[PDB]
């Protein structure tokens, strides 16, 4: 009687950039949706494809947690058929996402005064993103003509940025923790179960 | 949220004929769409669900296909008891769910010109403070119309209303009534009070003015 | 056969309180989801809230979020809706609606008939009627039924023997929170000088009946 | 060797298309964001559109609906095609490569304009100015022109210093008129060749005039 | 969004002084999503500092940058008569897009200069058209303000003439004045001394440029 660790995920003292965004595969377990189960209005909760009251009732194969940091003003990116820098070249989601997106303001977590640098986003990739792509490469981005050859100069950028979150920053540029939960059924025997 | 768009907003349309709503959203909702009948003064009924799946007790003369982003109601023949407002609604994302414009389906029938009557406020109501300018368009069809006020040759804006009754059950025509407020104290000050009504059945637009006092 | 039938509706001042209730028939209530959706005067739907079968579980819109509580009582087979804090937008009608149940996802199968709320900081107000007189082949007459509130009012003409060619407008919302109608009807211009033409408006709220005679000027 | 060209503007009827071009040079448009910047006569700065290296497109909700970004990595142009235009897009449009939080926007495009008009273009009348009796002046008139603007040159651009080019003034025949002066010594007057260039891109008329004392 | 207010408006001063640009956003943002653009007129913005305090490539040392939140600045210390232009401050926080700052215009001031007034007849070329445009010309003047009046046989010409001023020149800082006469070729030989009266701050005296028809 496993029970499946969601409060690992949420209650994380150190969050991932959105970059890098970390995935934890939760399977055979006991699901204990009640993180999710009723939660107060100060927190975004939208879920696609899925109904929450019916989460109980149903059996997955595999069930994936990612969670990250972005800023505010980007969380609505965080949904099926969105585009923008941080949907495009950070972290996506399909056209037919089956799950829920859990999003909280945590401006007195992840900001100083002084600044928080610490989080980071991706700011130039040649293509987009597939749904479900994680790309950490620090390469410098070509922006022109000639070979970067790993030099930082005109149009030869790293493409890698800070957030600075400050405390005394506006709502939309201060740190939103996001916890992207994944429901998959594919042909393979269903243990994340819920009770 | 997932907006949802309605074509057309309106459709006139005889019995037995073949009617066919569009339904638009903004982004991939898979086969989660949905499709509600409502009458006026009525609650909404269910009609398709999961974009093509007929529920129970509702005529097989409905139908719906469609995924992704473009959705089809489709009725084969058109019956007495069909013509209302069909919304559709998307079930995608489960806690924000969305309904779209509705289209309104309307009998159709041979273009009419509207009967229009100017009616200048009562003795009685100016003893209160309040002038109530009335112009009334009688039995046309469609339900287009433009109504524009006039006062001393000057173009009203921003204190009129208008109201539209549903078609009436005997020639299937449309009243509207435009009310335009002024105080007392304005309405003396001019002479010249006219409405403008443009319409289809009309060759040119008609205008039914008095003059204050006469 | 599956019935739900609302109560609770009526008018409200702005920032107060307002319970609706639900009753359930003829299908197991205690194992479906439960939803709540609205419809302004005119407007289209807006889906408020949802409940689960066992009630432990809420969702709401956020038009409604933090200001509004559904909750059920699976004993009595009735669905509730304590509504405070209530805004203007807030004046819709109210349905019930019992979710299908077969999908992975939300639909309703089956609604109530529905009850209106209205919310507005005015007090109860008789109508005053205005006549429309006919312009001195068919001629135009009506009566102006100005300022009333709440909803609804009733007219008809010559205590209800002429009911060809009259077209009772709907009520337009003023800016000034109260409601005003027109109700019209055609007549041959010959009979003008030979026929007196009375309407009959009546309003329950406030218990005002008045008949007014449209004359020629 | 760092250059953003633009072209394509010009007059265009009310509700009419036009499509602007950005040339890029050294700069890769596909792998960048690039976006479009007009600027009304008179008036600031507004960011129209914006392209995306991996292709996604954003537009202010001021031409939504009505402009479309596009590019060609095959031609390394940039391009911006304009639908349903009327007066209040009558701008000189920029195109500029963006970097965001590491370096804004540095190269900007010349700017191309584009008048929405429901006017006819007439190609200017260029006339010459002869000096009369320290230094002495001359230059070239460009009369009854339209639409702006008219690029007014000396000697194909050898001349720089010492002109005078005057802005456009509306007369009251609804055509411009300017203005191009240079002083330049008495002495090098007879042996030193003056010629204005006046070029018309709307009209497509290019004119050299020779200035000569009478 | 964001809404970007500048202050002042215009600013006039002399060359060697210092500038102070105002630029404040609706919202507390950070000093990395702010920019300064140059526009001088006639040419497109040219990039002067991003990130509110970081200097573009070749732009010179007397441009700098400061500021955070809602309260960023720029200085232009030891003005330059080639500064004259209208300064933008920009936002690229509100992705997708930037929302631009209303402008600040700078005025550069100096010394009174006088005009020198020439006077162009007509063209040959434009008398067989029907119209005869005489021309006078102020050149590289200071201040703004100077009055041209038209003497046709000294009678003062109003509502036939137009006038057109340049913006600063980016070297002398003077502007120049080019007021067009036009007339049919009909009324251009009932008359015969065409005039063209200068007033100026920099004239003791009114100076008067003309010609005779035919001379």
């Amino acid at each position: 009687t496993n029970l499946c660790p969601f409060d690992e995920v949420f209650n994380a003292t150190r969050f991932a950039s959105v970059y890098a965004w970390n995935r934890k595969r939760i399977s055979n377990c006991v699901a204990d949706y009640s993180v999710l189960y009723n939660l107060a209005p100060f927190f975004t909760f939208k879920c696609y494809g899925v109904s929450p009251t019916k989460l109980n009732d149903l059996c997955f194969t595999n069930v994936y947690a990612d969670s990250f940091v972005i800023r505010g003003d980007e969380v609505r990116q965080i949904a099926p058929g969105q585009t923008g820098n941080i949907a495009d070249y950070n972290y996506k989601l399909p056209d037919d996402f089956t799950g829920c997106v859990i999003a909280w303001n945590s401006n007195k977590l992840d900001s100083k005064v002084s600044g928080n640098y610490n989080y980071l986003y991706r700011l130039f990739r040649k293509s987009n993103l597939k749904p479900f792509e994680r790309d950490i490469s620090t390469e410098i981005y070509q922006a022109g003509n000639k070979p970067c050859n790993g030099v930082a100069g005109f149009n030869c950028y790293f493409p890698l940025r800070s957030y600075s979150f400050r405390p005394t920053y506006g709502v939309g540029h201060q740190p939103y923790r996001v916890v992207v939960l994944s429901f998959e059924l594919l042909h393979a025997p269903a243990t994340v179960c819920g009770k | 949220d997932i907006q949802m768009t309605q074509s057309p907003s309106s459709l006139s349309a005889s019995v037995g004929d073949r009617v066919t709503i569009t339904c638009r959203a903004s982004q991939s909702i898979s086969s989660y769409l949905n499709w509600y009948q409502q009458k006026p003064g009525k609650a909404p009924k269910l009609l398709i669900y999961a974009a093509s799946s007929l529920q129970s007790g509702v005529p097989s003369r409905f139908s719906g296909s469609g995924s992704g982003t473009d959705f089809t109601l489709t009725i084969s023949s058109l019956q007495p008891e069909d013509f209302a407002t069909y919304y559709c609604q998307q079930s995608y994302s489960t806690l924000a769910l969305t309904f779209g414009g509705g289209t309104k389906v309307e009998i159709k029938r041979t273009v009419a010109a509207p009967s229009v009557f100017i009616f200048p406020p009562s003795d009685e109501q100016l003893k209160s403070g309040t002038a109530s300018v009335v112009c009334l368009l009688n039995n046309f069809y469609p339900r287009e119309a433009k109504v524009q006020w006039k006062v001393d040759n000057a173009l009203q804006s921003g204190n009129s209303q208008e109201s539209v009754t549903e078609q009436d059950s005997k020639d299937s025509t449309y009243s509207l009534s435009s009310t335009l407020t002024l105080s007392k104290a304005d309405y003396e000050k001019h002479k010249v009070y006219a409405c403008e009504v443009t319409h289809q059945g009309l060759s040119s637009p008609v205008t039914k003015s008095f003059n204050r006092g006469e | 056969e599956v019935q739900l039938v609302e109560s609770g509706g009526g008018v409200v001042q702005p920032g107060r309180s307002l319970r609706l209730s639900c009753a359930a028939s003829a299908f197991t209530f205690s194992s479906y989801d439960m939803h709540w959706v609205r419809q302004a005067p005119g407007k289209g739907l807006e889906w408020v809230a949802v409940i689960s079968y066992d009630g432990s579980n809420k969702y709401y819109a956020d038009s409604v979020k933090g200001r509004f509580t559904i909750s059920r009582d699976n004993s009595k087979n009735t669905l509730y809706l304590q509504m405070n804090s209530l805004r203007a937008e807030d004046t819709a009608v109210y349905y019930c609606a019992k979710d299908g149940g077969k999908l992975w996802v939300y639909y309703f199968d089956y609604w109530g008939q529905g009850t209106l709320v209205t919310v507005s900081s005015a007090s109860t107000k008789g109508p005053s009627v205005f006549p429309l007189a006919p312009s001195s082949g068919t001629a135009a007459l009506g009566c102006l039924v100005k300022d009333y509130f709440p909803e609804p009012v009733t007219v008809s003409w010559n205590s209800g023997a002429l009911t060809s060619g009259v077209h009772t407008f709907p009520a337009v919302l003023q800016s000034s929170g109260l409601y005003s109608l027109s109700s019209v009807v055609t007549v041959p211009s010959s009979s003008l000088g030979t026929q007196t033409y009375i309407c009959n408006v009546n309003h329950k709220p406030s218990n005002t009946k008045v008949d007014k005679k449209v004359e020629p000027k």
